[PDB]
RNA sequence: AACCUUACCAAAUCUUGACAUCCUUUGACAACUCUAGAGAUAGAGCCUUCCGGACAAAGUGACAGGUGGUGCAU
RNA sequence: GUUGGGCACUCUAAGUUGACUGCCGGUGACAAACCGGAGGAAGGUGGGGAUGACGUCAAAUCAUCAUGCCCCUUAUGAUUUGGGCUACACACGUGCUACAAUGGACAAUACAAAGGGCAGCGAAACCGCGAGGUCAAGCAAAUCCCAUAAAGUUGUUCUCAGUUCGGAUUGUAGUCUGCAACUCGACUACAUGAAGCUGGAAUCGCUAGUAAUCGUAGAUCAGCAUGCUACGGUGAAUACGUUCC
């Protein structure tokens, strides 16, 4: 039931509280990051080609 | 004293020392009385991600994201150096601040 | 005797009232701030009268019975009335929202071992 | 054994960042924008053989560069199609877009330009073999040091799945130094999907 | 390493870098120092001196390697081997010795010691017992 | 409540317990609100509490003022 | 005047200025029994004056900063021991053969992922 | 994992649908109040205004939708 | 060090030097290489990471996503409220707290690192025993806040006890968050004070600033961490050696 809950949480709800997080190209509630509003999937995938700045894997 | 501070946040080195080097020469080309490039202590973050797509937690991938941070004052400033530097809009990855 | 106990005599007064059901370390040291007495003192070596003066102050305080009783009798009432937490009472189960998969050993005791 | 890609682990090292700009803050919104104009370009990427777009921003304007080694199927004849590009883009983002087509000669030597290629040859049903061969076959008569590729999935109809690949050359994969362009890309087979992954390595440099 | 500050001996940091737990350096040292006060005041002698013949006694000169069944045959001790084991069972069968604090558990197996008894020599002539039970095995 | 405020009560609740003050001895009075606090005002309306499937009565009493219908209203069917 | 040294050991700087004196060791304007409490740690402070016989002709003071005592002295040990050489650089070859001007770079390690801490994995259990 | 998340269950509800592309009526839009409802929800309003693209609804059948199965087709 | 002053020192961070068996001797097929030595901050891939060959396990994932075929489509789709994912005779795994004098309680006092911060970090003053509350400074950072590091040290006490150990459980009263903490948050004060005196057969980790132990920080996040990721402080024992698993 994806979609239908992408949109969901993309409206305003009754109260603030019940405002969550999921990644906005892909529906995933679970691993973002609210700076990027990513998931650790996409992360990967962005950052390896190189479409995210500063990025680089460490040490 | 009467003096400009400007600063260069980047993520990268060997853009933000060549774009500090650009307005320095700029002022004390167009004016005088310049201080040095100041490093600052260089930010950095770092997200840590599994390498996987279900599970497998005890592998990771650690990215860290730099932020360099460099730091210049104009000491005693006359318009020509002023007009020189805020007629310098370049480069892209660098956020310059001025401050007066 | 204090409380009906004749608490600990080569101890401290703060840790032999310690061992009244109802006072501990707060209450003992409001006490003895209350009665003047200095806490390194010992019951056996007291002055009677500053052990009056004890039991006096002791005697404004809900103590062995009364405390015993006003528990049980908070924990009856919603036993009957039969709430979530007066059913976990009358189960042996714990009541503060606590896991009973595999924890909970106090409230339901030893293991009772069942073949799989 | 479970690899990983090389541009993302040269990136910051011998190859930069394609998105070139700072926010301290609104990554929350740029990079959300940067990626709508990265799916946007299916317009042109559809046909126009673009390898990569890189972005630009600053507080006017936006700067975008798009390589391909067709570009007058994004230009039209004088500007009638990157005009229409400003339009619809700008209109998306709201933001003064100003764009910069960019050429690639010698196309046959550009990993996703390989890849596209493969792919809609696969699409049109020929020979994962044959294909995988006169691609390098090309790629070392342009004269690159190493070329890899690698197909996978449902070959030939196939009833179940294979990995084929082939090379010649080097591509040395641990060597940091080396600017070894990777691309994937997927084909929408009839029986399935099949992967394709392509490798290039021609010749050695650095940025600074 | 180094030498103590106080005594200027190698054996005693080294005792103290085992009686150490989790790196508290400074309580080992403090009680350390407390039993060679102690044993200063009872049996009233240089500290070091009873320490060294404690370590005399203890110290053994043979060992097992435990080998195939199983045998248990005999061998020579490496002399490092030898304070090893000494300053080992010294703390270890202290803190058996079951009394209130470390520095008087110290300060009376050192002395035992120093007199030829208590259960670090115990060990030693099991030790060696059970080494020249197995001496056909050599 | 867990804290000193001012304690809390569902109003489409409230409002029907003030309605039905009258005292008809008639009445039950259904909700899905196991959150509600149970003030003073509501002993002897006896509530039907919705516990997940089923509308169950409870009859309040003077001992169930700093308590919650969800807490007589049991869900998990455990035996 | 002054014969200075920068030691530096395990996250822990120190800025030492030898001076002619009487044995006095002054450490972030306090004195050293004041500010260590162990004498091991001064045993190290002082072992590079004893490799060269010196060990009353100087006073120190030091400005100090990071870590904890132990290393925190190790470094003023070195800086005293780097400082005894622009005031004596013939001592060089005795510091040599003691080892006392390596500047010990045994710093803490990096925890590492699947880990619980540098190298210590985990209890594992096949069942 | 308080609600949401939540995919499950009970009850209550909808059936071009919570979401997208198209035709046309259109239109700028509504916000924000009150009754009832457990809430979704309807119901009175409040007067919203063509800036031919755009927002907003509405009829429409194409259509959507599926955290439904196969990880032994990928 | 705040302010007048100096940027010497530290530090910060860009460029550079540096270490390469580079040199000395011996060994060795003279070769590679080994052993030792000098110098040097460091010596023998310096230490630690990143990087994981062809392929095996028809290993995992169709619930990140994408997708072939199959299926539902007035329902296997969609909306709200409430419940449940938190059950409980039991078993297994991973960890936390302890079973105390190398300690507990109280008092004074000392030295860190790496990090976060805008409608967020919330100093000070004040009220509250404490959770925290009122006002309100500074702060988009090497400025200000988070943020007093704790172990340690110095004293005093308690003096071997199921204890002044341990802090589970339960009772009452409260604080913060939130649309609301019964199911089902954390926290505090008081009261109570369980099991537990170092663990059977078995078995795990670790070769050095490691193990061990003490604190700290951060992502997710309104709120909730004994978990995860990361940081520093103190700091070992041993390696005979390859007969066995
Ligand atoms: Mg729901
Ligand atoms: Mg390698
Ligand atoms: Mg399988
Ligand atoms: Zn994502």
């Amino acid at each position: 039931a994806k979609t239908s809950m992408v949109a969901k949480q993309q409206k305003k709800q009754k109260y603030a509280v019940r405002e969550y997080t999921r990644c906005e190209r892909c529906g995933r509630p679970h691993s973002v990051y609210r700076k990027f509003k990513l998931c650790r999937i996409c992360f990967r995938e962005l950052a390896y080609k190189g479409q995210i700045p500063g990025v680089r894997k460490s040490w | 004293k009467q003096k400009i501070r400007i600063r260069l946040k980047a993520y990268d080195h060997r853009v933000i020392d060549q774009s500090a080097e650009k307005i320095v020469e700029t002022a004390k080309r167009s004016g005088a009385d310049v201080s040095g490039p100041i490093p600052l202590p260089t930010e950095k973050s770092v997200y840590t991600i599994i390498r996987a797509v279900h599970k497998y937690k005890d592998s990771r991938e650690q990215f860290e994201q730099r932020t360099h941070k460099r730091l210049i004052d104009i000491v005693n400033p006359t318009p020509k150096t002023v007009d020189a530097l805020m007629g310098l809009n370049l480069p892209s990855g660098v956020d310059i601040e001025i401050k007066l | 005797r204090i409380a009906g106990v004749d608490i600990p005599r080569e101890k401290r007064v703060v840790i032999s009232l310690t061992y009244i059901y109802g006072i501990g370390t707060s209450t003992a040291q409001k006490i003895l701030e209350e009665a003047n007495v200095s806490a390194d003192t010992r019951v056996k070596d007291l002055t009677d009268d500053e052990l009056g003066r004890i039991r006096e102050v002791v005697d404004g305080y809900k103590v062995e019975g009364d405390l015993r009783r006003e528990t049980n009798l908070n924990i009856k009432r919603l036993m009957e009335i039969s709430s979530y937490r007066g059913i976990r009472h009358r189960r042996g189960l714990p009541v503060r929202g606590q896991k009973t998969k595999n924890n909970a050993r106090t409230r339901k005791g030893p293991v009772k071992t069942v073949a799989n | 054994g479970q690899k990983i890609n090389p541009i993302g682990l040269r990136v910051g090292i011998i190859r930069d960042w394609e998105a070139k700009w700072y926010a301290e803050k609104d990554f929350a919104s740029l990079l959300h924008e940067d990626l709508k104009i990265r799916k946007f370009i299916d317009n042109e990427l559809k046909e126009a053989s673009v390898s990569h777009v890189e972005i630009e921003r600053a507080a006017n304007r936006i700067n975008i560069a798009i390589h391909t080694g067709k570009p007058g199927m994004v230009i039209g004849k004088g500007g009638s199609e990157i005009e229409k590009l400003r339009n619809k883009l700008n209109a998306l983002t709201d933001k003064k877009v100003h764009i910069n087509v960019i050429e690639i000669k010698k196309v046959d030597l550009d990993a996703r330009l390989v890849a596209e290629n493969i792919a809609r040859q696969l699409e049109n049903r020929a020979s994962f073999r044959r294909v995988q061969k006169q691609a390098i076959t090309r790629a070392m008569k342009l004269g690159a040091k190493g070329i890899k590729t690698q197909v996978s999935g449902r070959l030939g109809g196939a009833d179940i799945a294979r990995a084929e690949q082939y090379s010649e050359g080097t591509v040395p994969l641990h060597t940091l130094r080396a600017d070894i362009d990777y691309a994937h890309a997927e084909a929408d087979t009839t029986y399935g999907k099949l992967g394709v992954k392509v490798w290039i390595y021609r010749g050695e440099v650095l940025p600074t | 390493v180094l030498p103590d500050p106080i005594h200027n001996s190698k054996l005693v940091t080294k005792l103290i870098n085992k009686i150490m737990l989790d790196g508290k350096r400074g309580t080992a040292q403090r009680i350390l120092y407390s039993a060679f006060d102690l044993v200063e005041q009872r049996s009233g002698r240089d500290a070091l001196e009873v320490f060294e013949e404690a370590i005399n006694n203890i110290m053994p000169v043979l060992e097992v390697k435990a080998r195939r069944s199983n045998y248990q045959v005999p061998v020579e001790v490496r002399p490092e081997r030898r304070t090893t084991l000494g300053l080992r069972w010294l703390v270890n069968y202290a803190r058996l010795r079951g009394e209130k604090t470390m520095e008087d558990r110290l300060a009376n197996e050192i002395l035992d010691a120093a007199n030829n008894t208590g259960g670090a020599v115990k060990k030693r002539e099991d030790t060696h017992k059970m080494a020249e039970a197995n001496k056909a095995f050599a | 409540r867990s804290i000193k405020k001012g304690p809390f009560v569902d109003e489409h609740l409230m409002k029907k317990v003030e309605a039905q003050e009258g005292s008809e001895k008639k009445q039950v009075i259904k909700t899905w609100s196991r959150r509600s606090t149970i003030f003073p005002n509501f002993i002897g309306h006896t509530f039907a509490v919705y516990d997940g499937r089923k509308h169950v009565p409870v009859y309040v009493t003077e001992d169930m003022v700093g308590h919650k219908l969800g807490e007589f209203a049991p869900t998990r069917t455990f035996k | 005047v002054e014969y200075r040294g920068t030691g530096r050991r395990k996250n822990s700087v120190a800025r030492v200025r030898l001076v002619p004196g009487e044995g006095n060791i002054t450490v972030n304007n306090r004195d050293v029994r004041e500010y260590l409490p162990f004498e091991s740690l001064i045993l190290d402070l002082n072992q590079p004056f004893d490799v060269t016989e010196t060990k009353g002709n100087y006073d120190v003071l030091v400005n100090v900063h990071g870590g904890g005592f132990t290393g925190q002295a190790q470094a003023i040990r070195h800086g005293i021991a780097r400082a005894l050489l622009e005031a004596d650089p013939e001592y060089r070859g005795s510091l040599k053969r003691a080892g006392l001007l390596t500047r010990d770079p045994r710093m803490k390690e990096r925890k590492k992922p699947g880990l619980k801490a540098a190298r210590r994995s985990p209890q594992f259990s096949k069942r």
